[PDB]
RNA sequence: GCGAUGUGUG
DNA sequence: TGAATCTCTTCCAGCACACATCGGGACGT
DNA sequence: ACGTCCCGGAAGAGATTCA
């Protein structure tokens, strides 16, 4: 029935036309399929998906950057990404990725200033959320400490 | 007006969209034939026949 | 700053030293004002100030007053972070049991007092009594006493004889216990007793005690008296929109406990009545239990309406405790995210990145450069400028981008290619552009995926992103060696079209003078892109070092193929393009280019491939159209034959000659066969379709049908999908492991009536459901793997040993699947390989079999190499370099540091997940293949059987009565070419050692029945076969005859459960026919649900199927059934009927028969002969009273247990078992994984060991200690003149070898925290850093790469 | 699920012997459930909620 | 949605995986120019101070 | 200009010692003066470090030597 | 700027 | 009299987004 | 109203089968 309808029109039976390239103006080999397909837009738009964070707020209990776009949050360098970096040899990247870029407060203020002075260098310290883990395990009956060097 | 990608069809086994395309091309062919018969004014007996 | 972390119990003195004041008031704050209540929970004089250096009273608001206190409110004017650091305590009135140590299962308190946890709970919840320091009366010490018994006792015994109830009583028992003698008393009791159970109990109790004494702990510390309250900041009180504070779970729990404490304090100053003080103590106890760990007791409390509020054990445990939520995966600044799109104009080491994301990410660098140039003095001017986006910042931004890598990431990151680096290139728009040769690694189609960018800040980090993580530096997968920058779809189509040849196109057979004017002809349009042509091409070679012979000649080729030769770099030979260049061909093109010219030529050559491929693909314009899907005409015929066969099988099932499962399998198999025939018909029709004239008459060729090319080149899809588009679409699988017995018989080009479509719905919903749920499974798997295979890092350049596992080619029955070259490519030969000209040592015993040596081995036809392997590497704390063999993803040997643990665990667990989330878009098709019912040999050769125990049946053939019988085809040079599995009861055509030729069916059996063939000949009597109880007796209406069906456990009652239905061959005179050479009758046990078709008293010859067993084959064979087998392996679960193995070698004998067991006594030549073992005598032994066994040989059959494999045959045996099994799964699904990774998991599995004779060392005899430790110990003991320490290795599953670890932050991070923390606490287990996950938790370098160099420095300093 | 009675099987998994059980449930539209079930000792045991 | 003249063919890779390629004729004739409407609020509260 | 570090790895066999040596040299350039030993094409300090390595005129040995020399001075 | 539920993405 | 095997109870079940609503009532001044 | 309360898997421990 479609063949019969096309042939009612003045269009080729196969439904494939020869097309000419817009750039070089020379014919295509092997005729291609054209027609009118009914297409739809979808409310997943780039200007509602794109997002970027350099320095914004910080969560309140574990001094880490917030999460989400409404809140001006940064991404979640997650557990399997930590595995990927461990799988590479990269270790300084991971250190700054979960000490300076994220948590340690003295660390990241000093890092921000070192940057705005042109001196790229980190000074780690200790993850504040780890300090919190100590406080909780210590609030239970248990006693976790940090032995002398 | 839009270039899709052939290699997407026989993998994504939805052969339906290709027939949708052909049948749409038929529909628009009839549409342009009417458009010509209507631009060149054609003694509506002709429109009626077509 | 610090080092190893210690953990222990906490004395009340310890807690009082922590706290900075006492909490008394269960009232938080005002929320009319917002000052905090005095000495409540958010107090001020306890937990420091509220505002920076601003006392609460107001008298003091100046930095000058640092350190001083107030005198009116009395709050130390200091920073506010002090509110994060300080802690407070509660003075509980009556002591309180600590719910962890109570209910850790094992109950520390329990097996401390040795008192049943039931009774201890009854005491702790104030509904019983217990005597404490009894006295010289009728009663014991640990005796419990109910209400009534205590009533009666106080009636009779009103003496000093003392019993109490509750936490005070538990504390009294604890404190009045002396361990330093209990240890010796219990050890004496061990020396006394003999029962295994008593031994196990007393040894766990004696371990607890001796460790509890070694640590500086005291049993009266398990019982809280002073509960500490967490700081205020760590439990903040959130304001919602308004002046209202939504509920906070910690503050709720604390408030409850404080109210109970206060009310009970009030009762204990009024001499309150005993029932009320008892009820209130119980309430306080239950409240503290809720606080420590809600829900471990009975009905958990809830606060909002009906959801359990969150306690501290839940702040630590779970998928959302601090471990898996904020100490491993952290949210990160300097990040961003967007949607990806293509942009093929990129060199493959750079990625587009929208202007706005760039300007938002590099803001600090921009500030630096602005106030460095001087365009803005302060920082605020800079902030104004970059916000207003004045036109200087774009030049600034170019200069701060130019050479600065950024990390791109795709969300479900699986393998270490999930994060790569790129240099940025600023773009308009808002989408990250990505080079097309990298979607193969990210698994990123552009149907809407999102990628996240990170910026490396520090200078070392940029150098890492450039020298380890760049895109160019990863053009070989770390799983298999084959490339991972393989061109995917449009380009492979463009090439498969650009390098081919039709018979008579333009410019046929005219000579050309070089690739240049080949291109010039094609462009001017005087010759079709592909018509065969003789051209002078000049190919180079490097036959000597750095040499390049430039030999030139007249190849025969096709115009387009030469145009492609304009690109290929110098070294590669011209026979590399003269084929048609499918996807496999182009991949190995890149692979050879890599191996021969290093890196930079191959990168530039991959760019050239992509460019030219896209170009000539566009020029082709290979569109798909409806007409290009041709329906065959063998389809109708094949389908009609299939329906005739299902009709016949339906008739037979109507005649009852076959059971339900048997008819089901018959139907499904004929449909599979007809499916195969239809597919072959369509595929032939498509491929050779085009018959075109030559200037002769006519000639056929390979078609240019568009869908044929899209399926032949290897761009997308496969024969399965083009099958569903042209032939019938086969069968359909239920969401579980089932196949429907009504196959769709139509293809999409044809319509589908409603019913067929409905069945297709069954199939597709299988697809989706399995993706989701099996995804969950596989993810959990990879987690477990990378948490047992973590603490493993190449550390030495050479261990210096000589153990090595053996390597042979693997064959399945057709083509050799994974040949010796593929298995032993790149691995250090253990022991020099003799040329088979014996004593001509071909390769020395520490060479690295790279590709040249692999070719030598292939030429000289070696089929066994002994090669070094990680499982037997003798280095302490790691693996030496050589024993790990060739690294992958780089050519050269492994380095010193590259953390092979994690890369191995990922490459094993990855394709489980990746295939899972993809298993659907084949459709619902059924990957099912018949058993082939016969072994059709392929090539001239000889025959070799292994493990045959056959017998000659009546008709003169040879049936096989042995289980694992393995057939082999040898060639005419000695080489082993074929191996088959001949199932039980199969019929051999030729015996062993007989020359057969091709196409000579040697074996023939029935693929849906496990027969019960005999070995003797005589009459038959049913033994122990009572109707109704065990067997059932059906009757054929048609033939008037009957038949037996033997039932399993599911129906027999106690009337037959103690019976055994079995056939028994008698002779004509009613006597026991004995199997030749034996003394045991010829009895044959029938398994459950077995069909007996014969009659009684019948005469039968040797080798006749007395009984059939419907085989009950599984449904489908995709990766939704494989992966659980992988879990079973790496868990080391004991299978159902473990084939028992021969423990000690020597001759065998029987013993004294029990009711239903049977002794087996193996006597060696001379040694400790009395070894025995009981065998459940319903298990058919595979050895007879006279013959002899060697340790490791079987006695019965079936599955085979890895524990026993280990303790009998050897580590090499168990590792070869594990690797062959898991490779069987992943190859059946078609997945390349090199073996090193499975071997390193096996290593990390078997790492604990158990002592046998401490000798001169210091190990308890029945102790379990890690193998490396005992090895270094007895190694130095041997270095002195002493005796070693005999040990036996254990094989723990992974999810146990990760818990029983020396560290405990690792364990705590893995899969449960209650158990690990309580145990580590009571032992005081000091933990060093020593590994990767520990150092990551604590947040410092990782002794993996660059960190490994640093830790060299650090361990050197200390 | 419709308020009424249902005679369910729960075959296989339990008891690791293939002995099926047979639990009859009375599911009322508003109130307390009611369940009857056998044991591998062929004993008829009731439970409530 | 709206019906557009499509033609199936590879075209210089700009539709490598699935990436539809759209001619500027479409964006000129405003035949996907959708409209959104956001709702922004602003509350005023009298509190302490 | 720099795309691949393969020559740098060839002259420092580790591919991790590459990161360490290069970073140390780059700090020498960026923080404390010490002009490069190769005509910089406005490539950054990082690429300049890797480039000097490719010229085979920097490695851990030369760095230790020259640091010791200047520190004595 | 917390946690729940929910819908929806790759 | 002790060693199997049947019963019950704890513990885990992939990753990364995006957005929406909604957050406790019950009585003396 | 303000203020002030209320499911596979496994390992422990019955308990039942050998004597
Ligand atoms: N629970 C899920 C669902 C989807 N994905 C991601 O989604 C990808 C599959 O995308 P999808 O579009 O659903 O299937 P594709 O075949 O990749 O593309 P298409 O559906 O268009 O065929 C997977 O690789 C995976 O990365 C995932 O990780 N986890
Ligand atoms: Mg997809
Ligand atoms: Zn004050
Ligand atoms: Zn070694």
């Amino acid at each position: 029935e479609i063949k019969e309808l096309l042939k009612l029109g003045d269009l080729p039976t196969s439904g494939q036309i020869r097309l000419y390239d817009g750039r070089t103006g020379e014919q295509f080999e092997r005729p291609v399929t054209v027609g009118y397909m009914y297409m739809l837009k979808l409310n997943h738009l780039v200007d509602d998906k794109m997002h970027a964070r350099s320095t914004g707020s910080y969560s309140l209990v574990t001094q880490q950057p917030l999460g989400g776009k409404a809140q001006f949050g940064g991404q979640r360098f997650g557990e399997m990404e930590v595995w990927a970096l461990e799988a590479y040899g990269a270790a300084y990247t991971l250190q700054e990725m979960l000490t300076v870029k994220s948590d340690d407060v003295n660390g990241r203020t000093k890092m921000y200033k070192n940057i705005v002075d042109g001196n790229h260098q980190m000074e780690p310290g200790m993850p504040e959320s780890f300090n919190v883990l100590l406080k909780e395990i210590r609030s239970l009956g248990i006693n976790i400490e940090l032995e002398d060097e | 007006d839009i270039v899709l990608n052939p290699l997407g069809v026989p993998s994504r086994m939805n052969i339906g969209q290709i027939l949708e395309t052909h049948l749409g091309m038929a529909a628009k062919g009839i549409g342009d034939k009417i458009n010509a018969m209507l631009k060149q004014q054609q003694e509506v007996a002709k429109l009626r026949e077509f | 700053e610090f080092d190893a972390i210690k953990i222990a119990l906490a004395s009340p003195d310890m807690i009082r030293s922590w706290s900075f004041g006492e909490v008394k008031k269960p009232e938080t704050i005002n929320y009319r004002t917002f000052k905090p209540e005095r000495d409540g929970l958010f107090c001020a004089r306890i937990f420091g100030p509220v505002k920076d250096y601003e006392c609460l009273c107001g008298k003091y608001k100046r930095l000058k007053h640092r350190g001083v206190i107030c005198e009116k409110c009395g709050v130390e004017v200091t920073q506010t972070k002090v509110r994060r650091e300080r802690m407070g305590h509660i003075e509980l009135a009556s002591p309180t049991a600590h719910i962890w140590f109570l209910k850790s299962l094992p109950s520390r308190i329990g097996l401390l007092l040795d008192m049943p946890l039931r009774d201890i709970e009854r005491v702790l919840y104030f509904e019983s009594y217990v005597v404490i320091e009894g006295g010289m009366t009728n009663l014991e010490r640990q005796q419990i006493l109910t209400e009534e018994q205590y009533l009666d006792a106080l009636e009779e015994f009103g003496d000093e004889f003392d019993a109490k109830m509750g936490a005070e009583a538990i504390q009294a028992l604890l404190k009045s216990m002396d361990l330093e003698q209990e240890c010796e008393q219990l050890r004496e009791e061990l020396n006394e007793t003999n029962s295994e159970t008593k031994r196990k109990k007393l040894t766990k109790r004696i371990k607890l005690l001796e460790a509890f004494v070694q640590s500086g702990n005291k049993p009266e510390w398990m019982i809280l008296t002073v509960l500490p309250v967490l700081p205020p900041d760590l439990r903040p009180l959130v304001p919602l929109d308004g002046g209202r504070f939504a509920t906070s779970d910690l503050n709720d729990l604390y408030r409850r406990v404080i109210n109970r404490n206060n009310r009970l304090k009030r009762l204990l100053d009024l001499a309150a009545p005993d029932i009320i003080v008892r009820n209130e103590k119980r309430m306080l106890q239950e409240a503290v239990d809720a606080l420590l760990d809600n829900g471990r007791r009975g009905r958990a409390i809830t606060g909002s309406n009906k959801r359990p509020l969150k306690s501290l054990a839940d702040m630590i445990k779970g998928k959302q405790g601090r471990f898996r939520q904020n100490l491993l995966g952290k949210r990160v600044d300097y990040s961003g995210r967007s949607v990806i799109t293509v942009g093929p104009y990129l060199r493959l080491h750079q990625c587009g990145l929208p202007k706005k994301m760039a300007l938002e990410l590099f803001k600090p660098f921009i500030y630096g450069k602005l106030e460095l140039r001087g365009l803005a003095t302060t920082i605020k001017a800079a902030k104004k400028m970059v916000e207003r986006e004045e036109a200087v910042v774009w030049d600034i931004l170019d200069e701060v981008i130019r050479e600065h890598p950024v990390l791109l990431n795709r969300a479900p990151t699986l393998h270490r290619l999930g994060i790569q680096a790129f240099e940025p290139v600023l773009i308009e728009g808002k989408a990250i552009q990505l080079h097309p040769l990298v979607c193969a690694a990210y698994n990123a189609d552009f149907d809407g995926d999102q990628m996240a960018v990170h910026v490396p800040l520090t200078l070392e980090a940029q150098l890492e992103a450039r020298a380890l993580m760049m895109s160019t530096n990863n053009i070989l997968s770390p799983a298999n060696g084959e490339p991972i920058i393989v061109p995917s779809q449009d380009v492979v189509l463009g090439l498969y079209y650009m390098t081919r040849d039709c018979v008579n196109a333009k410019g046929e057979g005219m000579v050309l003078t070089g690739p240049k004017e080949a291109e010039r002809l094609y462009r001017s349009g005087l010759a079709s892109l592909h018509a065969r042509v003789k051209v002078r091409i000049t190919e180079y070679e490097k036959d000597a070092n750095g040499e390049l012979v430039a030999k030139t000649s007249l190849k025969d080729t096709t115009v387009g193929r030469a145009i492609l030769w304009m690109i290929v770099p110098k070294g590669l030979p011209y026979s590399i393009v003269n084929q048609a260049l499918g996807k496999k061909a182009i991949s190995k093109m890149l692979n050879t280019c890599y191996r021969i010219l290093g890196l930079k030529p191959t990168v530039i050559f991959a760019d050239q491939i992509m460019y030219t491929g896209f170009a000539y693909a566009a020029r082709s314009g290979a569109s798909v159209g409806i007409d290009d899907m041709v329906i065959p005409e063998k389809k109708h015929e094949i389908i009609s034959e299939a329906e005739a066969e299902v009709a016949e099988i339906q008739e037979q099932f109507q005649s009852g000659l076959v059971t339900a499962g048997e008819r089901y399998n018959k139907v499904i198999d004929i449909w599979a066969a007809a499916n195969d025939r239809v597919s072959k018909a369509m595929m032939d029709n498509l491929q050779t379709e085009t018959v075109i004239n030559r200037d002769g008459q006519e000639e056929k060729q390979v078609s240019f049908n568009s869908i044929y090319m899209m399926a032949d080149s290897g761009a997308r899809g496969s024969a399965a999908q083009i099958r569903q588009l042209a032939g019938m679409r086969g069968l359909m699988a239920k969401p579980d492991g089932s196949i429907i017995e009504t196959p769709i018989t139509a293809n999409f080009r044809e319509g589908l009536n409603v019913l067929q479509y409905f069945i297709s719905t069954h199939g597709a919903r299988k697809g989706l459901a399995d993706t989701a749920l099996k995804t969950a499974n596989s993810g959990y798997l990879t987690r477990r793997l990378v948490d047992v295979a973590q603490d493993l890092v190449v550390t030495e350049d050479d261990c210096g040993t000589h153990e090595g596992i053996m390597m042979t080619p693997v064959i399945e029955g057709g083509d050799v699947k994974e040949p010796l070259r593929d298995r032993v490519l790149g691995r250090v030969t253990a022991e020099d390989v003799l040329k088979p000209g014996t004593a001509d040592i071909l390769v020395p015993r520490n060479t690295l079999l790279h590709e040249q040596w692999c070719d030598l081995l292939e030429e000289n036809s070696v089929d066994a190499v002994k090669v070094r392997s990680v499982v037997s590497c003798d280095t302490d704390f790691g693996v030496c370099a050589h024993c790990y063999g060739r690294d992958l993803a780089r050519g050269h040997i492994i380095n010193k540091g590259e953390a092979i643990g994690v890369i191995a665990a990922q490459s094993i667990g990855e394709p489980g997940t990746q295939l899972t989330m993809r298993t659907f878009h084949i459709g619902g098709a059924a990957s099912r293949a018949a058993a082939e019912s016969s072994i059709q040999v392929k090539n001239k050769g000889s025959i070799k059987l292994s493990n045959v125990k056959s017998v000659v049946n009546s008709s003169g053939k040879l049936v096989i009565t042995s289980r694992n019988t393995e057939l082999k085809l040898i060639d005419e040079f000695g080489r082993t070419k074929e191996s088959y599995k001949v199932p039980y009861g199969a019929v051999l055509a030729k015996g062993d050692g007989e020359q057969v030729a091709g196409g000579e069916t040697v074996a023939n059996w029935d693929p849906h029945t496990m027969p019960v063939i005999t070995e003797v000949s005589g009459f038959v009597r049913f033994t122990d076969m009572i109707d109704g109880q065990t067997i059932t007796r059906q009757t054929d209406e048609l033939t008037g005859l009957s038949s037996l069906v033997v039932l399993d456990s599911a129906e027999r009652t106690a009337g037959g459960k103690d019976l055994r239905p079995a056939l028994k061959i008698v002779d004509a005179q009613g006597n026991d026919v004995l199997i030749p050479g034996t003394d045991m009758p010829a009895q044959y046990f029938l398994p459950g649900k077995a069909i007996v078709q014969l009659e009684d008293g019948v005469q039968i010859s040797s080798g006749d199927t007395l009984a059939r067993i419907p085989q009950e084959s599984g449904g489908t064979k995709d990766i939704t059934g494989g992966l659980p087998r992988v879990a079973d392996l790496f868990e080391a679960r004991r299978p159902k009927e473990p084939a028992i193995l021969a423990e000690i070698s020597g001759i065998v004998s029987f013993g004294k028969e029990t009711k239903g067991k049977r002794r087996l006594v193996i006597t060696p030549v001379d040694g400790s002969d009395p070894y025995e073992e009981m065998i459940p005598k319903w298990r058919q032994l595979n050895v007879f009273e006279g013959e002899r066994v060697e340790r490791g040989d079987v006695i019965s059959d079936g599955p085979e247990a890895p524990h026993d494999i280990l303790r009998l045959r050897g580590v090499h045996a168990v590792t070869r078992y594990i690797v062959n099994e898991v490779q069987d799964v992943y190859r059946l699904q078609g997945v390349k994984i090199n073996d090193k990774h499975i071997e390193v998991i096996v290593r990390q599995m078997l790492r604990k060991a158990t002592i046998v004779n401490a000798g001169s060392s210091d190990f308890l005899e029945g102790e379990q200690v890690e193998y490396s430790r005992v090895k270094i110990a007895n190694r130095e003991l041997e270095a002195n003149g002493k005796v070693g320490a005999t040990y036996s290795r254990d094989l723990l599953g992974i999810t146990k070898a990760s818990l029983a670890t020396e560290s405990f932050i690792s364990a705590a991070s893995f899969q449960e925290t209650t158990r690990v923390l309580t145990e580590a606490a009571v032992a005081g287990k000091r933990d060093e850093l020593r590994g990767l996950k520990e150092n990551v938790i604590v947040g410092r370098l990782i002794p993996a790469g660059t960190g490994y160099a640093y830790h060299q420095d650090r361990m050197r300093r200390r | 699920r419709s308020p009424g009675v249902f005679f369910d099987s729960d075959k296989g998994k339990t008891h690791s012997s293939g002995k099926v059980l047979y639990n009859a449930r009375i599911i009322p539209y508003r109130g307390s459930w009611l369940d009857f079930e056998f044991d591998p000792k062929d004993n008829l045991f009731v439970r409530i909620d | 949605g709206q019906n557009m003249r499509v033609a199936f063919m590879p075209w210089n890779g700009y539709n490598f995986e699935d990436s539809i390629l759209v001619s500027e004729r479409v964006v000129q004739e405003d035949r996907f120019t959708t409209i959104h409407i956001q709702e922004l609020a602003c509350v005023s509260r009298d509190t302490k101070l | 200009a720099r795309v691949t570090v393969q020559d740098a790895v060839e002259k420092i066999g580790n591919r991790f010692d590459l990161v360490l040596v290069a970073a140390r040299r780059a700090r020498q350039m960026q923080v404390g003066g010490k002009d490069p030993l190769v005509p910089e094409e406005n490539d950054k300090t990082t690429v300049i470090a890797l480039r000097e390595i490719e010229e085979g005129l920097i490695n851990n040995q030369i760095l230790d030597v020259r640091e010791r020399q200047e520190q004595q001075e």
